[PDB]
């Protein structure tokens, strides 16, 4: 619970949409309202981790 | 694309072509065996008292 | 085939399994596009990140006004939407500060850093313009007498303005081009564009007709705006008959949608201010068909004369078309040209052409007397016939 | 059978060693790429600033700056600067801005339009070429149309003049008027964009001149380019309303495909491929050449041409070689594709209800009767007429 | 230089670090600055005793903010109370931006530091200060 304190701040998290993955190592999410965004490939995804239409936790 | 439809007057000759239809299914109007089925399976739910017969019903 | 398609479709199925994790699996593998030159370019990069000016966000100022207390004030449109009062440049010109200009303006101060070439006012009218060809006399049967009126009544005055003062009158406001259609007009159209060094701007009525009526109003005005802007210009409105159709408005049709949009064309045509050297031309079937309302004669001036052609005037075409065209023949222009019934002009074009598509099926590479001789027998049966409504009962 | 195996076999065994040979590429063998590379893309990310906001890249100024349309909803105008230069962007594609403050990273990624998407269906026909057969004339006259010019630049050179700008398929449905698109689109490979004319006449008002516009003007981007419409007789037939139907809808949708296709704004080597069932709703001005070329005509099939015509639907069923092909010509002539497409799927259909999986000659002489006299019958017979 | 700048683990007090929290929330989206008085001992030990603030501004932190007037004054009364501190570093408050240090916030330090070779910059984020974690 102490922890808890530190752990709960962050800048938040969503719930997003891949509308296609990318072969140039880097992928397009559009968050639901808000448009289109390009963030990197991670350690959790790479290509073969993200194909089209997928809804993602981000 | 499996199509329903109330009457054969109401569709399109496009739809009643045969090369397009693989087969034809052919319903008759309400018959009585339907109707005593229906009420049948309905009057285990319901409450009944002595001297009903669903066979004048249908 | 039954047995053999089937062995075929699985050892394909396979093999394009496979290439699905070949191809996702390379990528570019972690390359960077920009190479070495814009090494030098990232550190400039990261000053600008640092400094307010950048970034600009594009608006456009929409409004004038003055109530000035510091230096002058205008009303832009930001793409968010909210509308907000900016001030004049921090040093460029207020004569790049107009009404209808673009202006960058910075995000994070919204002041006007540096204004930008005008015009993205409206969405619409940007859209509505298209590409613009050009196609010369030569390709364009013809040297006759209704090609003849077209160059004359649109190339002389914007060309030189002198010749029309001379004579005591203004350069056309209104021009009108009248002709069935299948006779080359818009090619010829194309052709004068070029010659006179007049910016010709192809317009479609069946965009300006929407479902819900108004915003073919504001099109049509912003429209003129920008041609106006243009100098020796021509608004050429193609395949109208909204702008082109019958004078009526039924109430409860898309007629009404025809009548706003040639209400605005008329208090255009007037104008805010004249159009003195400025022209319009717009095609119709004939004039006949035109309102009475929309033409009001002394602003639309000459009305060019195009017409089917003739027995003769199409002998006249198909030398032309022929000439222009790599061909090899014995048979003669005349005669080929006189076998073709009275019909349209683009039948006996076709003729020229059909030729070279017969010497590929002959086994020849370019056309022969004998390819000639079968186009037209064909082509004269084949584009007239099989065509048109089969009623004219019961229309208004 | 067996002369084919030894090959396929093979086929499929040098494929996955292509499959197995990428995998130790990407994992352990370098030798430019490195440690090196990991560490380029490490670098680049963090002064890129990730989340990136995409932009399109509308237009590229030679000064160190781009006008950028930012796709989050309002717009900015960037500097070209970092990691890209003015002619490593390209017009029409999704850029990447630093999230920051925008200057426009670069173009890793292209755009599609949403519209293409849909529209889109891919080219290879299900009926394989020289098995279309039956009217063989007239399938050989649209690889020379819209195909060739395409294809082959020699012919058109030495020719002179314009090149052609279409063909019209009609006639009776069944001498494949669909087939034929796909397969010199699949030849070409030029991109198949495919939209029904149903789509030119919904309940919005004014869509009909819209799609058709837009549908050429990305097959002019997208180019070379063939482009379908299937079965335009929908213009007049149908209506959601009284604007929907009626002569504002019928003129704008034809008045739109005459500017588009030879008029000012005209098109490039781009074809338009027409499919329709009736030239009655069509006018004499789209059936007019130089915007059409060379129409091909499928007339009714002719009693020898009727034997061919119905290999095809039997090479898409079982092959036969136990049907009298005479009997088939000497009960129906002169009727369309559609009724020997009719005569096979009736045979179809009894054999299905017994639970019989195939057809043979009993299961198509069977249903070949009651075929016949249903034709007929397809168009009112009332009450005793 | 590398042979003679290490890094300065701040020892933050209560009077100083209420103050900064406060000063920030209330102006929000205007955001406060301000010199901080301390003691410096060791090569690298800062105690950061107290602040005062410099002028609040809705374009928060610029150049214009910092003159050497407002500091200047301050020291006069330094004396007059006969507190000792010499300045240790300066202090801002970003709502309106992240932690990173602004392009205005890296040229107000610079003059900063020129004062006082050893100085320190502090983001303090007010906004934080309403929950339960800062």
């Amino acid at each position: 619970l102490r922890e808890e304190l530190q752990l709960l701040q962050e800048q938040g998290s969503y719930v997003g949409e891949v509308v296609r993955a990318m072969d140039k190592k880097k992928v397009l999410v559009k968050v639901h309202p808000e448009g289109k965004f390009v963030v990197d490939v991670d350690k959790n995804i790479d290509i073969n981790d993200v194909t089209p239409n997928c809804r993602v936790a981000l | 694309v499996i199509m329903a439809t109330n009457r054969i007057d109401i569709l399109d000759s496009a739809l009643l072509r045969p090369g397009r239809i693989d087969r034809k299914i052919e319903f008759p109007p309400p018959n009585e065996e339907a109707r005593l089925d229906i009420l049948k399976i309905h009057s285990r739910k319901m409450n009944l008292t002595r001297g009903i017969n669903l066979r004048k019903i249908a | 085939q039954s047995t053999y398609s089937r062995q075929i479709k699985q050892v394909e199925d396979d093999i394009q399994q496979l290439l699905k994790k070949i191809n996702e699996l390379t990528g570019i593998k972690e390359s960077d596009t920009g190479l070495a030159p814009p090494a030098l370019w990232d550190l400039a990069a990261d000053k600008q990140t640092l400094q307010s000016e950048q970034p600009l966000q594009v608006a456009r100022c929409t409004k004038i006004i003055n109530a000035d207390s510091e230096d002058p004030k205008y009303i832009i449109n930001v793409k968010q939407f909210a509308k907000f009062v900016v001030d004049l440049s921090d040093q460029v010109a207020p004569t790049d500060i107009e009404e209808g200009m673009r202006v960058g303006v910075d995000r994070n101060k919204y002041q006007i850093h540096i204004p930008l070439p005008p015009k993205i006012d409206p969405t619409v009218t940007m859209m509505q313009v298209e590409e613009k060809p050009d196609v010369t006399y030569s390709d364009v049967g013809g040297c006759k007498e209704q090609i003849e009126k077209l160059r004359e009544v649109v190339e002389t005055p914007l060309l030189h303005p002198e010749r029309f003062v001379n004579l005591g009158i203004e350069p056309p406001k209104g021009v009108l081009l009248f002709g069935p259609p299948g006779t080359g007009k818009t090619l010829c159209a194309r052709a004068v564009a070029n010659r006179t060094d007049a910016c010709f701007i192809p317009v479609i009525g069946s965009e300006l007709v929407q479902k819900y009526v108004g915003e073919g109003a504001r099109m049509v005005r912003e429209l003129f705006e920008m041609a106006r802007t243009k100098k020796a210009c021509l608004i050429f409105f193609d395949e109208i008959d909204a702008i082109g159709g019958a004078r009526f408005d039924d109430g409860a049709g898309g007629d009404n949608e025809v009548q706003r949009t040639m209400l605005e064309l008329i208090n255009q045509l007037d104008g805010f201010d004249p159009r003195g050297n400025i022209k319009v031309l717009m095609a119709t079937n004939r004039p006949d068909t035109l309102d009475p309302a929309l033409m009001r004669p002394g602003r639309l001036d000459r009305k060019i004369e195009f017409s089917l052609p003739d027995l003769e005037g199409r002998t006249h075409i198909f030398k032309i078309h022929a000439r222009s065209m790599s061909v090899e023949r014995d048979i003669r222009f005349e005669l080929l040209a006189r076998l073709c019934p009275n019909s349209t002009g683009a039948e006996i074009r076709s003729v020229c052409t059909e030729a070279g598509m017969f010497a590929i099926r002959a086994r020849r590479k370019i056309a022969t007397e004998k390819d000639f001789l079968e186009a037209v027998n064909k082509v004269i049966k084949s584009y007239a016939k099989f065509s048109a409504t089969p009623r004219y009962m019961t229309y208004n | 059978t067996q002369c084919r195996l030894k090959l396929l076999k093979l086929e499929r065994i040098k494929d996955y060693l292509l499959m197995e040979e990428e995998f130790i590429r990407n994992q352990e063998q370098m030798k430019p790429l490195e440690e090196k590379q990991e560490e380029e893309r490490s670098k680049v990310d963090d002064l890129r600033g990730t989340p990136m906001s995409v932009g399109t890249l509308e237009e590229i100024i030679d000064d160190n700056h781009a006008i950028v349309s930012t796709s989050v909803g309002s717009e900015h105008y960037v500097s070209i600067l970092s990691f890209v230069d003015k002619d490593l962007l390209e017009p029409g594609c999704s850029v990447l801005l630093n999230h920051k403050v925008h200057a426009v990273i670069g173009v890793l990624m292209d755009d599609t339009d949403p519209l293409v998407t849909v529209m889109k269906v891919e080219k290879a026909p299900q009926e394989t070429y020289a098995d279309i057969g039956g009217l063989d004339n007239q399938i050989q006259e649209i690889k020379e149309s819209v195909e060739l010019p395409l294809t082959h630049p020699e012919y058109y050179e030495e020719m002179g003049i314009k090149p052609p700008k279409g063909v019209i398929l009609y006639g009776p449905p069944g001498t494949g008027k669909t087939l034929l698109a796909k397969a010199v689109a699949n030849q070409t490979s030029a991109t198949f964009l495919r939209v029904v004319g149903s789509e030119l006449i919904q309940k919005y008002l004014g869509d009909g001149p819209k799609l058709v516009r837009e549908l050429f003007r990305v097959a002019e981007e997208h180019a070379p380019s063939i482009v379908f419409i299937d079965e335009i007789d929908a213009i007049g037939t149908k209506r959601y309303d009284s604007n929907s139907g009626g002569e504002r809808e019928i003129q704008r949708t034809m008045l739109e495909l005459l500017n588009q296709l030879d008029g000012f704004d005209s098109r490039g080597d781009v074809k338009v491929i027409m499919a329709t069932n009736r030239i009655e709703t069509l006018d004499p001005a789209l059936i007019r050449p130089g915007r059409i070329d060379r129409k091909i005509e499928f007339p009714l099939p002719d009693e020898k041409t009727k034997k061919r015509i119905f290999q095809i639907h039997t090479s898409r069923m079982t092959l036969a070689d136990d049907v009298t092909l005479d009997d088939l010509i000497m009960a129906k002539d002169d009727l369309s594709g559609a009724d020997i497409k009719a005569i096979c799927t009736e045979a179809g259909l009894m054999a299905l209800r017994e639970r019989r999986m195939k057809v043979t000659n009993e299961d198509f002489k069977k249903s070949k009767e009651n075929v016949l006299y249903k034709k007929q019958e397809g168009t009112p017979e009332g009450l005793y007429l | 230089a590398p042979a003679v700048d290490t890094a300065e683990q701040v020892y933050i007090s209560s009077l100083a670090l209420l103050k900064m929290l406060k000063h920030g929330r209330a102006g929000v989206p205007m955001e406060v600055m301000g010199l901080m008085l301390g003691e410096f001992v060791d090569d690298y030990t800062v105690r950061v005793i107290d602040v005062f603030a410099m002028p609040q501004s809705g374009t928060g932190v610029s150049v214009e903010a910092v003159d050497p007037v407002f500091q200047a004054k301050m020291l006069d009364m330094l004396k007059q109370t006969g507190r000792p501190e010499m300045v240790v570093g300066w202090y801002h408050s970003h709502p309106g931006f992240g932690c990173w240090l602004s392009g205005v916030d890296i040229n107000t330090q610079q003059s900063f530091e020129a004062l006082s070779e050893r100085a320190v910059a502090v983001v303090v984020d007010p906004i934080q200060s309403v929950k339960g974690k800062v």
